[PDB]
């Protein structure tokens, strides 16, 4: 049955109806009125319904008056889409797409539900923009707006990556997280179509709170069960994973992370990077590729929970130092001890503070001994920690060629510390075997 | 072929009218509507090594001969 | 050379050298690739 | 050899040991300086094979095979960080100390009082 | 009661051994 | 020295499944939730 | 216009192809702009997707023997030509093969998938035995040659015609080395 | 079932014929 299955694959891909038991059909497929009322209304109904819902809207927001001119106009009463050409169905597939970024938020609401019912009784675009609209109801997953949106979907016009709703087409209830996830986990595309449409929408500033903790969590735990998926045993599959993981990843995160003006999305990012950096064993060079993006990617607005990250992927590296940067910027940091502090209550900063301070004292400036300072009075290192990062100090003291001034007070401050760390720098000092007494009077002549 | 040609034929290149040999550091180019020998493209250098023509050559499509 | 077995084709060898392929289109339907 | 992760293990087969026992294997003991495995079985045989997977023309080859008379072998064990001496035991009221340089093995047979708590 | 090895199998893998300690 | 995080799925699966996804706490609670979650502190 | 550290220093970028469909980046497979690239030590070639800074989106491992100064078999790939206007990319290595692979369309797929393939001995030719006779028909005595080869792999040549000529398979031997790790980085894929 | 790939069919394109830059 060749012949059948050409004729399928093009009555597949036909668009509109040509029969009238067909259109009827396709008028009657509703969001508000059921079918036996929604079959017998004309197109000044449905638009004096759906435009008192649109003003209500329009009153609501103030940036629908363009889709005022374009969408919800008296001609677009008449409009009809099958008969336009490629470029006016691909530019009133461009006003529709901004419309459904743009209505988001709202879409719990009876105004906005009635607005939607207008652009799909209208323009179908349950039928020709099935991808942005079940893209922009996925967040409202579990509210019967969505189980009614399923239920008038056709069923060969959802694209590939949404093909797990299929039991929740048969079946009409509202699917849930865990089917997402797992279909999340199982195939890159339904991963990549909920990240796409969010920074979509994020580029144009139109996010909301709900869609950003919905991609949030949903490619936290879909980064979860891939890497439990990834994990191998095997070194070359377990390279090969990582690195498919990562191509898979890397232009989300990599756009997320220094989406400045989005802190939300830079937030949920950083969630994403940190269950990263913990639980997928990846290369140090990769994470410092992380921690140099949020370095670079900060706001006052997403600090602290920038700095938690941090301390996450800092703790997790193989080597000790950090990579010039990244130190720049946490110099750039206003309250970092502080802060450190409060974060070392519940989060171990020791080898993100160890290698901030041997790549303070891989600078030869002179402006980051406060902050050295206080980072090693700070009690946050270990011994071991605090005395080679002595060390390293007395050897960069030894290797310049004034700057020994500031040196040799901040190292008469240190050797007069108090409590364990001034105990640790005379035990270090001990075991250097240098005297105090010589850069001592040496400085104090 | 020329008379003195002692070097390997690298690559073969047919564009225009005209057909072109990167042999190692020569260029011998053919006219290929007659198929005859048209002139010979001598690159130069100042070390021994940099004259030695590695890669090859490739026309662009709209940029004439 | 010989006087009884004279040389056909060797066979089981489609691209053994360094020497790229070539390949030309032959209209809307073929392609036409050349080994050495 | 790498430093190990929680979850996964790279572990991986090796060629095994070529000369089976006839009986359980009642003890394994890896020699504390060389890659020396001592076997022990409760038919009274002792194996030494050195670890080369890579050997010819049998790979993880045997040193020596010793027979202990009449005693099954329960444990046998290597003594100290170097290794130096090999003791062996089983149900019997005696236990072996068998040392690998100069090759001496004494039978410990007394406790100095205590041999009849231990049978 | 049974061994596992009687004294004869021991001394006949006892023959097929290279050192016997007695 | 340090290891790698384990953590079992279901756990991460509840931090996120207790809401829905509108009137689920602020991004900034979740996070240090996912956070302390994944923390290395004994 | 761009600028890609698209090689190592011992692994220098020796043969590049860009596909002129129209379509095949961006993460969803609607966007231009892709380049395969091979180097001649290795034997996997690189997909880089040129439109945001020139980022890599696949790399597709393995596409013929890597080659080893210390093996017997031959390897590397010597050269890639993606088709005029064609998903198709031809690649041809010293392993004395030519394959083809294709790109996807409907799901997107950024490493593509074989379509057609010939190949023969990556080694010297060890032993050869001529079929006997079907036992008058038209396979004759002279037909099916069957050639056992250094690179440890039986074919059964035609004299015929050299396109059914084909590899008497021992079982998955790609599809153990791909869920080995041997095709990424042991032993190797004849072994 | 959906995801699976079609036959394989040269697709027509029209390239520029390199015999005019001369």
């Amino acid at each position: 049955s060749s012949l059948a299955q050409q004729l399928a694959q093009i009555a597949a891909n036909s668009r509109s109806s040509f029969n009238v038991k067909a259109l009827k059909a396709s008028h009657s497929k509703s969001l508000i009125w059921e079918p036996r009322v929604a079959v017998s209304q004309t197109f000044a109904e449905i638009y004096s319904q759906c435009y008192e819902g649109f003003k209500e809207l329009c009153h609501l927001d103030s940036r629908f008056v363009p889709f005022d001119a374009t969408l919800f106009s008296a001609q677009s009463q008449e409009v009809d889409r099958t008969q336009m050409t490629a470029e006016e169905n691909a530019a009133l597939d461009k006003r529709v797409d901004s419309f459904l970024h743009l209505v988001g938020s709202r879409l719990r609401l009876m105004p906005a539900i009635k607005a939607v019912e207008w652009l799909i009784r209208r323009f179908r675009i349950h039928e020709f923009n099935t991808g942005t609209l079940l893209a922009t109801f996925l967040p409202y997953h579990t509210i019967p707006a969505f189980v009614t949106l399923l239920s008038i979907l056709p069923v060969q016009r959802i694209p590939i990556e949404y093909r797990f709703l299929d039991p929740y087409i048969k079946s009409l209830t509202p699917p849930p997280r865990a089917a997402i996830v797992q279909q999340a986990t199982n195939r890159p595309d339904l991963l990549s179509a909920i990240s796409r449409y969010t920074l979509d929408s994020c580029r144009a500033k139109q996010e909301y709170p709900g869609l950003i903790s919905f991609w949030g969590g949903i490619m936290a735990e879909a980064v979860n069960g891939m890497i439990d998926k990834m994990r191998s045993g095997r070194r070359a599959i377990q390279l090969e994973n990582d690195h498919l993981l990562l191509q898979q990843i890397g232009p989300v995160l990599s756009e997320a992370m220094v989406m400045k003006d989005v802190p939300g999305i830079q937030i949920a990012s950083y969630m994403v990077v940190a269950i990263l950096a913990a639980k997928g064993s990846l290369n140090d060079n990769i994470l410092t590729a992380f921690m140099e993006q949020l370095v670079h990617g900060w706001t006052v607005d997403t600090l602290r929970p920038g700095l938690v990250c941090l301390t996450m992927l800092a703790q997790h590296r193989s080597a000790k130092q950090l990579s010039g940067r990244v130190a720049k910027a946490v110099i750039k940091v206003p309250d970092l001890v502080s802060s450190l502090r409060d974060i070392s209550k519940e989060h171990q900063v020791d080898k993100l503070a160890n290698g901030l301070v041997l790549a303070f004292v891989d600078r030869g400036d002179i402006r980051t001994l406060p902050v050295i300072n206080s980072l090693l009075l700070s009690e946050l290192l270990q011994e071991k920690q605090a005395k080679v990062a002595y060390k390293a100090l007395l050897l960069a003291a030894h290797k310049i060629d004034n700057i020994r001034k500031q040196v040799g007070s901040a190292l008469v401050r240190l050797s007069q510390a108090e409590g364990d760390v001034g105990d640790a720098i005379r035990t270090a000092i001990q075991e250097v075997d240098f005297n105090i007494e010589e850069l001592e009077l040496k400085l104090g002549a | 072929l020329p008379s003195d040609l002692d070097q390997p034929i690298k690559q073969i290149l047919i564009f225009g009218g005209w057909i072109v040999a990167c042999a190692l550091t020569r260029i011998e180019v053919w006219k290929a509507a007659t198929l005859e020998h048209y002139t010979t493209i001598f690159p130069a250098a100042s070390k021994k090594g940099d004259n030695e023509l590695t890669g090859g050559a490739i026309n662009m499509p709209t940029f004439l001969n | 050379g010989s006087a009884i077995f004279a040389p056909y084709r060797t066979i089981g060898l489609i691209s053994p050298t360094g020497v790229p392929f070539t390949s030309i289109p032959l209209g809307k339907t073929t392609f036409q690739i050349t080994t050495s | 050899r790498r430093k190990l992760r929680p979850e996964t293990i790279d572990i991986q087969r090796t060629r095994d040991i070529p000369d089976t026992h006839k009986a359980a294997i009642s003890s394994l003991a890896f020699h504390p300086r060389y890659p020396i495995l001592l076997s022990s079985s409760t038919s009274s045989i002792m194996y030494l094979h050195k670890l080369d997977a890579s050997a010819y023309p049998t790979p993880n080859p045997l040193l020596t095979s010793v027979h202990v008379k009449r005693t099954d072998l329960r444990r046998a064990a290597f003594v100290g960080p170097d290794g130096g001496e090999i003791i062996f035991a089983g149900r019997r009221r005696y236990f072996h100390c068998w040392n690998l340089s100069s090759g001496l093995v004494k039978k410990v047979s007394k406790i100095q009082g205590h041999q009849k708590e231990q049978r | 009661k049974r061994a596992a090895v009687s004294n004869k199998n021991m001394d006949l893998l006892g023959e097929s051994a290279d050192v016997i300690i007695p | 020295d340090t290891h790698a995080v384990v953590v079992a799925p279901q756990r991460l699966a509840e931090i996120f499944n207790a809401a829905p996804a509108f009137a689920m706490p602020p991004i900034e609670d979740v996070f240090y939730q996912v956070a302390s979650l994944f923390s290395t502190k004994p | 216009v761009l600028l890609l550290e698209a090689g190592t220093d011992d692994a220098p970028v020796t043969s590049i192809s860009f596909r002129t469909d129209g379509l095949g980046a961006g993460q969803d497979g609607r966007k231009d702009g892709v380049m395969a690239t091979a180097t001649s030590v290795s034997g996997d070639v690189t997909f880089w997707d040129l439109n945001k800074g020139g980022r890599i989106m696949g790399v597709l491992r393995s596409a013929h023997n890597p080659p080893s100064r210390h093996n017997i078999v031959r390897g590397g790939i010597s050269k890639i030509e993606f088709l005029a206007g064609q998903p198709v990319i031809v690649t041809s290595g010293l392993d004395n093969s030519l394959k083809t692979w294709i790109f996807d369309e409907s799901p997107f797929s950024p490493v593509p998938r074989i379509l057609h393939q010939r190949s023969g001995h990556a080694a010297p030719v060890r032993c050869l035995h001529f079929l006997p006779s079907d036992f008058d028909g038209a396979e004759g005595g002279n037909k099916w040659l069957l050639s056992g080869g250094k690179d440890r792999s039986l074919w059964g040549w035609s004299l015929r015609r050299d396109g059914q000529s084909a590899e008497l398979s021992q079982g998955a031997i790609r599809k153990k080395a791909r869920k080995m790790g041997l095709l990424a980085g042991t032993t190797t894929l004849e072994d | 079932p959906v995801g699976m790939p079609a036959k394989w069919d040269v697709k027509e394109a029209r390239k520029y014929n390199i015999e005019a830059d001369g």
